[PDB]
C-alpha cells in the first residue's frame, strides 16, 4: 500500500508452503489476457471472491491467516475460466489481447476486436458480460454505437475478423 | 550498486555544508543564492524520499515566489541505532491512482474545508498589508 | 506564387521534428520490442508490470498466456526492503 | 544504457539544432514581412549562418566590467540556458513519448518556467548600474506578473483533464482540441506567451536609448550565445506549451481509415510512418506557432511599462477570474466532472 | 477530519490498531481505562516499533556472536 | 461639443467586440501578412547595381 | 529526521548570534519553516497518511504569506530612514 | 456574521473616500452592538455544558467559549468606539487619533484571528489562527507607518512572533511524530500515565505563552508597548492576551507543570518590581499588564477553573481598557504635548489632574484600586476567586508569592495617584468645548461596572453554576 | 540508468563544453577599459511583486482541487466557490483603491485665471 | 444512497422540548418560521439607519448636526438584513433542536413527514452526493448555527440521518 | 468626459454607462455572476428537461452485508 524507497533492494525467499495447505494451480496469466477475461471470471466466479472479501472482512486480525481454504477456492474457479476459454475462443481472445498488447491496456482501443469475443464466449462458454450498479436507460459503454473517442489504430487483424464476422453473419 | 546506498547521507551532508554559508556571507545577497540552493537540496530530498510531487511543489512555491521575492528586495538598496530496512508489501485494494495530490483535495475540501475557508482570509490579509502600509493613499 | 526562401528554415524546421519523432518512435518500440509505450504509469500498473515481469520469465512485457504457474513462480516472488529512512 | 544515450543525442539534434534555423527563420520572415530578401551571401540558399553567427561569437573575448562580479555573470547565462533546455522532459512527441515519461508533468513543464524568471532577475545585478539595476527591476517585475496567467490557465486545462500526465491530456483532446471550444483562451494565451519570452510587443526593457547603451548588461562573448538561445529555446519552448495544452498536440485526424488500407499488419515500417505523422501533426502546429509569433514581433510597436502593469492586472486577470467562475460553473451545469 | 486516511486516500498502517484502540475507548469509562492498556500498547508497536527494535537487535546481537 | 457615452450610434457591445476582438489588431496583421506574400526589392549588390544618372557624381 | 533538525536548529543558532544582518533574519526564518516541513513530511511518509502532509501545505501557504506581509513590513522599515 | 461584515465592509471601504473613515467605523460599531443585542440567545445552545464540535471534529463550541466568544465583540464596541466618535472638535485631534483607511478592516481581521483560537479544537486550526492574528498585529503596529518608533517596534514584534510560530509549529511537528493525531481527545488521562508527553505539551505551552510577556521573553513586548502610538497599545495589549489563554485555560494541557509554575513566580516577581522605577506611563502599563497575565499563568496550572479565569477576565478586560481611556481623557489637560502618535509619555505630565476635575481623577483612582484588589469593587473579586482556586489545589508557595506580587504591585499602581493628586499653579476656569457626549458615557459605563459590580456577584455565580455545568 | 536523470545530469557538461570553449578559445582577456545620492521609486514598482505572491499562491492553492475535482461533486465545488468569491473581492480591493496607478504629476494647471 | 451507516444519536434533546433534526435543511428554515420572526428582520433592517442616525445625533462627525449620505443607508440598509437574516436562522433553528418552545412545528413535521411517507418517496430527498460524502458534508453543517457570531455556515446538503427515531 | 453618475442613482442607466467606458470591469463581472446565478437556476431543470444523473462510481471493492452461505466446489 506503498510506493518504494529511495533505493530499494529486492529480496526473495526459497522456503515453500510449509504443512497444511495444498497446492493449487496458481494463476500464470500476464495481465492482458485475465484484464480481457476479468468480466467473464467477475461473472462466473461472482459470489465466490464476494465470499473472499466477506472472509477477510469479518476475519478482523486474523484476515491472511483465516481463509487460505477460501483463497484456494477463489483462484481455482478463475483458474477453471482461462482453461475454458483457452480451449473455446483463443483465436479471438487472443486477439482482443493482441489489440490491448498496446494502447497501455486502454480498454478505449479495441472495440471492434471486443465485439467479436462477446458472441462468440456467450455461445460456447454462455457467460456475458453485465456492468452492475448500471441504472437502466443508460447504455452500457462497450454497448454504444459511434463511441466519442475512437481509438487510434485498430489492429489489421482483427478488422478483418469483423468484415468476415459480418460476411459470415456470425455478427 | 553500493553507491545507491548513501543518497541520503548525501543530500544530509550537503545540507549542514549550505547552511553555514547562510549565516556568514559578506553581501546579503549572497547569502540568498547559497540559500536558493538550499531550497533544491530539499527538492531533491524530496524526490529522494520519494516524494517527487513536493519536490516541484517547492519549487514552484520557494524558488518561485517566495525567494525570487526576496531577490527582488535585496535589489532594491541604495549603496552597498536504527539501521534495520522496512518490508514493504504490495496489496491491492488501490483502483485508480488517487494519489497524494488528490487526497489533499479530499481533505482540504470535504474533511477539513473550513480551514481552506479561513485560509481565504489569509491570503485576503497578505492583499490587503502591503496596501494597507505601502501606498499613502490621498 | 509564394516566397520559399522564407519556409526553407521553416521546411529545416519540419524535417527535423519530423525525424526526430520517427527515431523516438523506433527507439521505444525497440525497448518495448514489438508493442507501443505506456502514457500512464499507475500504481495498479505497477505492480502489475512487476508482477509480469516476474510471470513471463526474465523478459519485460512478454504477456504470455498459460493455464497454471510455473514452478519458479511459487518462489520467484519477491518483497522490497526500504531503506531505514534517516 | 546503450539505446538511451542515443535517445538523448537524437533529440538534442532534433532541437538545439533545429533552434539555431529558427534564428535564421525569422530574420528570413521578417525580410519578406518587410519586403526584402533574407540572409543569402552566407550558405546555399543563405542558409546555415547561425553556425557562422556562433562560431564567430565564440571567438570573440571574455571582456568584463569591473563591477561586475564574475562569477554571478558565469551563474545565470549558464542557469537560464539549462533552464529552458530541461524544460524539455514532457514535451509529448506521438503517443506517450517524451524524454522521461512521469505522471506529474504539468507541474515539472510548469515549475521550470517558473525557474525561469530567476536567472534574468539575477542578470541585472552584476555591474552594479544604478540603470542596469532597475532595468532588472522592470524586466523582472512583468517577468512574474505574466508568469501568473500563464501558470493561471494550466488549471482550467486541467479542468477538462484532473490529470497531472502531459500526454494524457491530448488523448483526452482527441475527440475536439481545446482551443475550438475555447477561443478567447487563444488570444489571452497567445499575448501570455509572447509575454514570458522577450519579445517586443512587450520588451520595453531592452531599450538601449534608455539605458546608457545597455540592453541587459552588453556582456558579450560566450556568454552571450547562452542567454540568446536560452531565449530563442524559450520561444518555441512555451510555443510547445500552446501545442499540447491548447491546440492539437500531435493529432491531425482519424488515421485509422487510412492505415487499415495500407498496412495488413503491425510491423517497423508501421510504428515509422505512424510516429511520423504524428510527429508531423505536432510540426505543422508548431511551425506555425514560431511564425505567429515573428507575425506580432513586426507588426506592432513596444509598450509603457506603465502600459504593461495596467495589462497585466486590470484588463486581463479579471477577465481570468471570469473564466474561473464560468468553467466550474459550465462543468457544474452538466455532470460533466473529469476523472483521471 | 484527517484521522483514518492514507496516502491513496484509503485507510493507513494502523488503522486497525487505533479503531481497535477507539473501541477500546468507547466502551469503557474513566477509572477503568487500565484494561485499556494492552490495546493501546498494541497501537504504539505500530508506530515506532519500539518492542519491535527490541526484539530484532537481541537477535542480531546473537547472530553476530556465532 | 465632443460625443458622451450616450450620445454614441453603436452598442456598447458591439463597441466592446472591438474592443475584446482586436479588430484594428487583427487588420494590420493582415496588412504584413499580405506584405509576405509579395515580392521584395532588394538586389545583389556585386552582382547588380542601382540606378546611375548621367548626372550622378 | 536528522537534515529538517538540523536545518532547524543550525537556522535557529543562525537566527541568534546574527541580528545586526537584518535580512539574515528573514532568511534563517524562512529555513526554519523549511525545516519544519523536513520534518513533518517525513513523519506523514513514516505514518501512512497526508494528514501531516494536509497541515504541510498550509504552513507552505503561511511560509508564503509570512514573506508577503513581513517584507512589505520591511519596506516600511526602510522608507522612514534611508539607508 | 464577522466574515459577513468583512467581505461587504472591505468592498465599502474600497468604494470610499477618506473622510468616510470615521463613518465607517461608526457603521461598525452600531453593527458589533446589534450583532450582540440580536443574537445574544445562543447560551441557550447549552445547559449542561453541552458542547458541539463543528465543522466536523475541527472547532469547538461549548459552554465556556461563547462567553469570551461575547466578551470580545464587547470590548471591540469600545475600541472602535474610539475611532468613530471625535474626542474633541479641535485642530488637534484630527491630527491626533485620526484613523488610517484599512485600520478597521484589520480589526476584524484579528478578530476572526483570535475566534478562531478559542474555539479551536484541532492544533491546525489553532496554527493557522495564531499566525493569522499574528499578521494582525504585524500589520496593525505597522500600520501608522510614518512614526519611525512604529516600524521599529513592528520589527520587533515581527521576529518573535516568528519564533514563536516555528516553535509551535515545531511543538505540533513533535506531538505528531509521537501521536497520529492533532485533537485532544488523544489525551483522556490514559496516555498521560504511560507516554511521557510532558515535555512536548510544555513546549507547546511555552510556544503559546511566549506571545504574553511572559518574563523569560520579557523587554520586547515592554519596549513594542511603549514604541507603539497611544491607541494602538490599548487593542494589542488586549486581544493576544484574551484570545491565547482562553486557549489554554480551555484545554489544560500541562497540569502540575513544574515549568509553568516557576516561569509564574519569576512572572509575578519581575513584572512588580519592573513596574517601580519608571517614569513613562506606557512602560508602567505594560508592566501592569504583565502581572496580571503573571495571574494568568496561575490559572493555567488548575483542574478546572472556568470561573476564576472567565470572571477575572471581564474584570481585566474592563479595567486596563479603562485605564487607558481615561489617560487618553486626561491628555487634553496636560501642559506639554511632544509625539503626534504619542502624545504623553510621562507620568510627571498629569502633575495636577485633580484641579481639573475631581471626578475624572475620581473615575481613575477606582480603576487603579481595581488593579490592586480593594474589597467594594470588581477587580478585587477576581483575585479572591484566584485564591479560592489556588489553595483548591495546593498552590501553596505560590499563594504567598502571589501575596508579595500584589503588593509590589499595588506599591506602583498609587504612584498614579501620587502624581495625580497634586498642586498645578495654572488651574483651569473655564474652557470652550465639552468631551463628545457618548464616548466619555462608555467611561462611565465602563466605571459604573467596575464599582457596583459587586451586585450581580450572586447572580453571575447562578448562572455558572446552571450553564457552565 | 534511465535516460530522465541522464537528461538533467548531461546538461550541465553541455553547458560547461559551451562554458570553458570560450576560455580554451579567447585571447587578450581584460585590458585597461557620479553615484552619490539617490534612488527613485512609485508603490508601483514595489507593490507588484509582494501583491503578487497570494495570487501566485493560490493557484497552488486551486492545483489540488483541479486533481481531485471528480470526488468532490457538487460540493467541493460550493466549498471552492466560496474561496474563489472570497478572493475575487479581495482582488477587487486594489483596483478600487488604484494600487498599480504610478500618476504623473504632470496636471495642466486646472485652477483658472482669478484675477483682481 | 440512504443509508447513513455512522451511530447517530436518537432524539436527544437539546432542551426541554422535543427536537425535530440536527440540522434543518435550509429551505425548511425559511418553511418553517413563525410571522413574529419575520418582525426582527424587519426590525433589524430598520436599526442601522436609525442607529447611523441616532449616533450622528449623539455626537456628530464634524460638529454639525447632518443627515448621512444615503450611500451609508443603502449599506446599513444591506447589513441590517444580514443581521435580521441571521437573526431569523437563529432564532428558527431552535426550535428543530427542541430547546426553545416547539409547539406548531413538532405538529408540521407530524404532517409533512407523513406528508411524504404517504407520497412514496425520501423522508428528505434525495442529494447528489455518495453517501460518504453525505456523511462529511453534514459533519460540516453539524450544529454550525452555533458560532454564528463568527461565521454563517447553512445546511444544503439533504443527507439522509437528522437524529429522527429511526430514518 | 464621462466621469459618473453612481450606481445609486440609476442602476440599469449605470450598467449600461460602464458598458460604454469599462467593459473592463463589466465584462469579467458579467461572466463572473453568470457562473453561479446558471449553477443554481438550471441544475433542476437539466434533472427535469435533459437528463438525469449518473450512476455513483465504486470506490473500493462494494461490500454486501450477508452472512456466509455454503458454497461448494473446488475442495480438491
Amino acid at each position: 500500500p506503498r510506493e518504494a524507497a529511495a533505493h530499494w533492494v529486492p529480496f526473495e525467499d526459497k522456503a515453500n508452503m510449509p504443512d497444511n495447505v495444498p497446492d493449487v494451480v496458481e494463476v500464470g496469466a500476464t495481465s492482458a489476457p485475465l484484464l480481457s477475461a476479468s468480466y467473464f471470471i467477475g461473472a462466473k466466479c461472482k459470489p465466490y471472491n464476494d465470499d473472499f472479501m466477506l472472509c477477510r472482512e469479518e476475519s478482523q486480525g486474523s484476515g491472511a491467516i483465516d481463509c487460505l481454504k477460501e483463497g484456494r477456492r477463489v483462484t481455482r474457479c478463475a483458474v477453471s475460466v482461462i482453461e475454458d476459454i483457452n480451449k473455446s475462443c483463443l483465436d479471438e481472445f487472443r486477439l482482443h489481447w493482441q489489440c490491448l498488447e498496446q494502447n497501455n491496456h486502454q480498454l478505449s482501443g479495441c472495440r471492434k476486436a471486443e465485439a467479436l469475443l462477446n458472441k462468440c464466449v456467450f455461445t460456447k462458454l454462455n457467460l456475458e458480460k453485465k456492468i452492475p450498479g448500471l441504472r437502466p436507460d443508460e447504455e452500457p459503454v462497450f454497448l454504444k454505437k459511434d463511441p466519442w473517442i475512437k481509438p487510434a489504430v485498430d489492429d489489421f487483424k482483427s478488422v478483418r475478423a469483423y468484415a468476415e464476422a459480418k460476411k459470415n453473419g456470425t455478427l | 550498486m553500493y553507491l545507491t546506498y548513501y543518497f541520503i547521507e548525501i543530500t544530509i551532508f550537503l545540507a549542514i555544508l549550505c547552511t553555514i554559508f547562510i549565516i556568514s556571507a559578506k553581501n546579503p545577497m549572497v547569502s540568498i543564492l547559497y540559500m536558493i540552493a538550499l531550497f533544491v537540496i530539499a527538492a531533491m530530498y524530496l524526490y529522494l524520499i520519494g516524494l517527487g510531487i513536493f519536490s516541484l511543489l517547492y519549487i514552484m512555491i520557494y524558488i518561485g515566489a517566495i525567494a525570487v521575492l526576496f531577490l527582488f528586495i535585496i535589489t532594491l538598496l541604495d549603496i552597498n541505532g536504527n539501521d534495520y530496512n522496512t518490508i514493504i508489501t504490495q496489496d491491492w485494494f488501490n483502483i485508480e491512482n488517487t494519489t497524494l495530490l488528490t487526497t489533499i483535495g479530499n481533505v482540504l475540501l470535504t474533511n477539513n474545508a473550513f480551514i481552506l475557508l479561513v485560509l481565504a482570509i489569509v491570503l485576503l490579509l497578505g492583499i490587503i498589508g502591503p496596501i494597507s502600509i505601502t501606498m499613502k493613499h490621498k | 506564387a509564394i516566397p520559399f526562401e522564407a519556409l526553407l528554415p521553416y521546411g529545416i524546421i519540419f524535417g527535423l521534428l519530423t525525424a526526430g519523432g520517427g527515431a523516438m518512435q523506433v527507439l521505444h518500440v525497440y525497448r518495448n520490442g514489438g508493442v507501443r509505450d505506456r502514457f500512464a504509469i499507475d500504481q495498479w500498473d505497477s505492480q502489475m508490470m512487476e508482477r509480469d515481469l516476474r510471470l513471463n520469465g526474465g523478459q519485460g512485457r512478454k504477456q504470455v498466456d498459460q493455464a497454471t504457474a510455473p514452478e519458479a513462480f511459487k518462489h520467484n516472488h519477491v518483497w522490497k526492503s526500504e531503506r531505514p529512512l534517516i | 544504457m546503450i539505446i538511451n544515450i542515443v535517445e538523448i543525442l537524437i533529440f538534442l539534434v532534433c532541437v538545439l539544432f533545429s533552434v539555431a534555423y529558427l534564428t535564421v527563420a525569422e530574420r528570413k520572415t521578417l525580410a519578406y514581412m518587410q519586403r526584402r530578401l533574407g540572409p543569402n551571401f552566407v550558405g546555399y540558399y543563405g542558409l546555415l549562418q547561425a553556425f557562422a553567427d556562433a562560431v564567430k561569437l565564440l571567438l570573440k573575448e571574455i571582456v568584463l566590467p569591473k563591477e561586475s562580479n564574475y562569477i554571478i555573470l558565469v551563474i545565470s547565462p549558464l542557469i537560464t540556458l539549462i533552464t529552458a533546455l530541461i524544460g524539455w522532459v514532457v514535451i509529448p512527441l506521438g503517443p506517450g513519448i517524451t524524454l522521461g515519461e512521469l505522471n506529474l508533468g504539468i507541474l515539472f513543464s510548469l515549475a521550470i518556467g517558473s525557474l525561469g524568471v530567476f536567472g534574468s532577475l539575477l542578470s541585472g545585478w552584476s555591474s552594479n548600474s544604478k540603470y542596469s539595476l532597475l532595468g532588472s527591476i522592470r524586466s523582472t517585475a512583468q517577468l512574474i506578473s505574466y508568469e501568473l496567467i500563464l501558470t493561471s490557465i494550466f488549471i482550467i486545462i486541467i479542468m477538462f483533464v484532473s490529470s497531472l500526465n502531459i500526454t494524457t491530456i491530448i488523448e483526452t483532446q482527441r475527440v475536439v482540441w481545446y482551443c475550438i471550444p475555447l477561443l478567447p483562451l487563444l488570444l489571452i494565451f497567445f499575448i501570455a506567451s509572447v509575454a514570458e519570452t522577450a519579445r517586443p510587443p512587450f520588451d520595453l526593457t531592452e531599450s538601449e536609448s534608455e539605458l546608457v547603451a545597455g540592453y541587459f548588461t552588453e556582456y558579450s562573448g560566450s556568454p552571450f550565445v547562452f542567454f540568446f538561445l536560452a531565449e530563442y529555446s524559450n520561444i518555441i519552448l512555451i510555443s510547445a506549451f500552446n501545442g499540447y495544452l491548447l491546440l492539437g498536440g500531435y493529432l491531425s485526424f482519424n488515421y485509422s481509415y487510412l492505415f487499415n488500407i495500407l498496412f495488413n499488419d503491425y510491423s517497423y515500417v508501421s510504428f515509422l510512418f505512424e510516429g511520423l505523422i504524428n510527429s508531423s501533426a505536432y510540426a505543422i502546429k508548431l511551425v506555425f506557432l514560431m511564425f505567429s509569433f515573428i507575425w506580432v514581433r513586426a507588426a506592432f510597436p513596444r509598450f509603457t511599462y506603465d502600459n504593461l502593469i495596467n495589462f497585466c492586472w486590470i484588463i486581463l486577470l479579471p477577465l481570468l477570474f471570469g473564466i474561473f467562475l464560468i468553467i466550474p460553473s459550465t462543468l457544474y451545469i452538466f455532470d460533466s466532472f473529469p476523472t483521471l | 477530519t484527517a484521522a483514518g486516511i492514507s496516502l491513496t486516500g484509503g485507510r493507513n498502517r494502523c488503522f486497525s490498531e487505533w479503531q481497535s484502540f477507539m473501541h477500546c475507548t468507547a466502551k469503557t469509562d474513566a477509572k477503568s481505562r487500565a484494561q485499556c492498556l494492552p490495546n493501546f500498547e498494541d497501537y504504539m508497536e505500530c508506530l515506532h516499533h519500539t518492542k519491535e527494535k527490541a526484539r530484532l537487535r537481541e537477535i542480531e546481537s546473537v547472530l553476530k556472536q556465532k | 461639443r465632443p460625443a458622451t457615452w450616450e450620445e454614441s450610434e453603436e452598442g456598447a457591445l458591439s463597441k466592446a467586440t472591438k474592443y475584446f476582438l482586436l479588430a484594428e489588431m487583427f487588420r494590420g496583421l493582415y496588412v504584413v501578412l499580405e506584405q509576405f506574400f509579395r515580392a521584395p526589392y532588394t538586389i545583389y549588390y556585386p552582382f547588380e547595381k542601382g540606378p546611375v544618372s548621367p548626372r550622378f557624381r | 529526521m536528522f537534515i529538517g533538525t538540523i536545518i532547524l536548529v543550525l537556522s535557529f543558532l543562525g537566527f541568534v548570534f546574527n541580528r545586526r544582518n537584518i535580512i539574515l533574519a528573514f532568511i534563517c526564518l524562512e529555513t526554519m519553516l523549511l525545516g519544519i516541513n523536513l520534518i513533518l513530511l517525513r513523519n506523514s511518509v513514516l505514518f501512512d497518511d497526508i494528514s501531516g502532509s494536509l497541515f504541510a501545505i498550509v504552513i507552505i501557504i503561511l511560509a508564503g504569506v509570512e514573506s508577503a506581509i513581513g517584507l512589505s513590513l520591511l519596506v516600511s522599515y526602510y522608507r522612514l530612514r534611508g539607508v | 456574521m464577522l466574515i459577513l461584515a468583512i467581505i461587504s465592509l472591505i468592498t465599502f471601504v474600497s468604494m470610499s473616500k477618506l473622510s468616510d473613515n470615521r463613518a465607517i467605523i461608526r457603521l461598525i460599531n452600531i453593527y458589533l452592538i446589534l450583532v450582540l443585542v440580536l443574537d445574544s440567545f445562543l447560551y441557550l445552545l447549552f445547559l449542561n455544558n453541552q458542547t458541539y464540535t463543528v465543522m466536523g471534529e475541527l472547532l469547538i463550541f461549548n459552554s465556556f467559549t461563547f462567553y469570551i466568544d461575547m466578551l470580545i465583540y464587547f470590548i471591540m464596541i469600545v475600541i472602535s468606539s474610539l475611532y468613530g466618535y471625535n474626542l474633541y472638535n479641535n485642530n488637534l485631534y484630527k491630527t491626533l487619533f485620526e484613523p488610517k483607511k484599512e485600520l478597521i478592516i484589520l480589526f476584524l481581521i484579528n478578530i476572526l484571528g483570535a475566534l478562531l483560537i478559542v474555539h479551536s479544537n484541532d492544533f491546525i486550526t489553532l496554527f493557522v489562527a495564531i499566525e493569522l492574528q499574528s499578521y494582525s498585529i504585524y500589520l496593525i503596529t505597522a500600520i501608522y507607518n510614518s512614526s519611525y518608533k512604529a516600524s521599529k517596534a513592528s520589527m520587533l514584534y515581527f521576529f518573535m512572533g516568528g519564533i514563536l510560530s516555528i516553535l509551535i509549529a515545531y511543538s505540533i511537528n513533535t506531538y505528531y511524530s509521537v501521536l497520529n493525531s492533532y485533537t485532544l481527545h488523544s489525551l483522556d488521562s490514559l496516555i498521560i500515565n504511560t507516554l511521557d508527553l510532558n515535555l512536548i505539551l510544555i513546549a507547546l505551552s511555552l510556544g503559546l505563552l511566549f506571545k504574553i510577556g511572559i518574563a523569560p521573553l520579557h523587554k520586547w513586548l515592554i519596549s513594542i508597548y511603549e514604541n507603539t502610538p497611544i491607541l494602538i497599545t490599548i487593542y494589542i495589549s488586549l486581544i493576544p492576551k484574551i484570545s491565547i489563554l482562553s486557549y489554554l485555560v480551555l484545554s489544560n494541557i500541562s497540569i502540575n507543570s513544574l515549568v509553568i509554575s516557576i516561569l509564574a513566580i519569576l512572572t509575578l516577581l519581575v513584572g512588580s518590581v519592573g513596574g517601580l522605577l519608571q517614569i513613562k506611563i506606557k512602560r508602567l502599563l505594560a508592566f501592569s499588564g504583565l502581572t496580571n497575565a503573571g495571574y494568568m499563568m496561575l490559572l493555567l496550572l488548575l483542574n478546572n477553573n472556568e470561573f476564576s479565569y472567565l470572571y477575572y477576565i471581564t474584570q481585566y478586560s474592563i479595567s486596563h481598557l479603562a485605564i487607558f481611556m481615561i489617560i487618553i481623557f486626561s491628555i487634553y489637560y496636560i501642559n506639554y504635548i511632544n509625539n503626534q502618535y504619542n502624545p504623553i509619555i510621562y507620568v510627571n505630565q498629569l502633575k495636577g489632574l485633580i484641579h481639573d476635575n475631581a471626578y475624572l481623577v475620581l473615575s481613575m483612582a477606582i480603576v487603579v484600586f481595581s488593579f490592586i484588589g480593594i474589597p467594594p469593587l470588581l477587580g478585587f473579586f477576581g483575585k479572591l476567586n484566584i485564591l479560592m482556586s489556588i489553595l483548591n489545589n495546593g498552590y501553596y508557595f505560590i499563594s504567598i508569592v502571589l501575596i508579595v506580587a500584589s503588593l509590589i504591585s499595588a506599591l506602583y499602581y498609587l504612584y498614579l495617584l501620587n502624581v495625580s493628586i497634586q498642586d498645578k499653579n495654572n488651574i483651569l476656569i473655564n474652557s470652550n468645548e465639552t468631551v463628545s457626549s457618548v464616548l466619555s458615557y462608555i467611561l462611565s459605563s465602563l466605571i459604573i461596572l467596575i464599582t457596583f459590580g459587586f451586585i450581580y456577584n450572586s447572580l453571575i455565580i447562578d448562572i455558572f453554576n446552571v450553564y457552565f455545568n | 540508468m534511465n535516460t530522465f536523470i541522464i537528461f538533467i545530469i548531461l546538461i550541465p557538461i553541455v553547458g560547461f563544453a559551451l562554458l570553458a570553449v570560450n576560455i580554451l578559445l579567447a585571447v587578450y582577456k581584460p585590458y585597461n577599459e557620479f553615484n552619490q545620492t539617490r534612488l527613485a521609486f512609485n508603490a508601483a514598482f514595489i507593490l507588484v511583486a509582494i501583491l503578487f505572491l497570494p495570487f501566485d499562491l493560490e493557484i497552488s492553492t486551486l492545483l489540488p482541487y483541479v486533481m481531485s475535482i471528480y470526488l468532490v461533486s457538487n460540493y467541493g465545488f460550493t466549498i471552492v466557490l466560496l474561496f474563489l468569491l472570497i478572493l475575487i473581492i479581495g482582488f477587487v480591493y486594489e483596483i478600487n483603491t488604484n494600487a498599480l496607478k504610478i500618476n504623473k504629476h504632470n496636471k495642466p494647471n486646472t485652477d483658472s485665471l482669478i484675477y483682481k | 444512497s440512504s443509508t447513513p451507516l455512522v451511530k447517530t444519536s436518537v432524539n436527544y434533546s437539546y432542551g426541554d422540548y422535543p427536537l425535530i433534526d440536527a440540522d434543518p435543511h435550509f429551505k425548511r428554515v425559511v418553511g418553517y418560521m413563525r410571522p413574529s420572526d419575520y418582525g426582527v428582520i424587519g426590525l433589524a433592517t430598520a436599526a442601522l439607519p436609525a442607529g447611523i442616525c441616532f449616533a450622528e445625533w449623539l455626537d456628530p462627525v464634524k460638529g454639525k448636526f447632518a443627515r448621512p449620505s444615503v450611500k451609508f443607508l443603502r449599506v446599513a440598509t444591506m447589513l441590517g438584513f444580514a443581521v435580521g437574516f441571521g437573526a431569523a436562522y437563529a432564532r428558527s433553528s431552535l426550535r428543530f433542536f427542541g430547546v426553545t418552545e416547539n409547539a406548531r412545528e413538532y405538529k408540521k413535521d407530524e404532517a409533512q413527514m407523513a406528508a411524504r411517507k404517504a407520497a412514496g418517496l425520501e423522508p428528505y430527498g434525495t442529494s447528489s452526493l455518495t453517501p460518504e460524502l453525505q456523511e462529511i458534508a453534514a459533519k460540516n453543517s453539524a450544529h454550525s448555527i452555533a458560532g454564528l457570531f463568527i461565521f454563517p455556515w447553512f445546511n444544503f446538503v439533504n443527507h439522509p440521518y437528522h437524529g429522527r427515531e429511526q430514518k | 468626459i464621462n466621469a459618473n453618475p453612481g450606481f445609486w442613482n440609476g442602476p440599469f442607466r449605470y450598467l449600461r454607462w460602464s458598458a460604454h467606458n469599462r467593459p473592463h470591469l463589466f465584462f469579467a463581472f458579467a461572466i463572473g455572476i453568470a457562473g453561479p446565478v446558471a449553477a443554481l437556476t438550471l441544475t433542476p431543470l437539466r434533472r427535469k428537461y435533459l437528463y438525469p444523473d449518473h450512476s455513483p462510481l465504486p470506490q473500493s471493492y462494494p461490500l454486501p452485508q450477508r452472512a456466509r452461505e455454503g458454497l461448494t466446489g473446488f475442495d480438491d
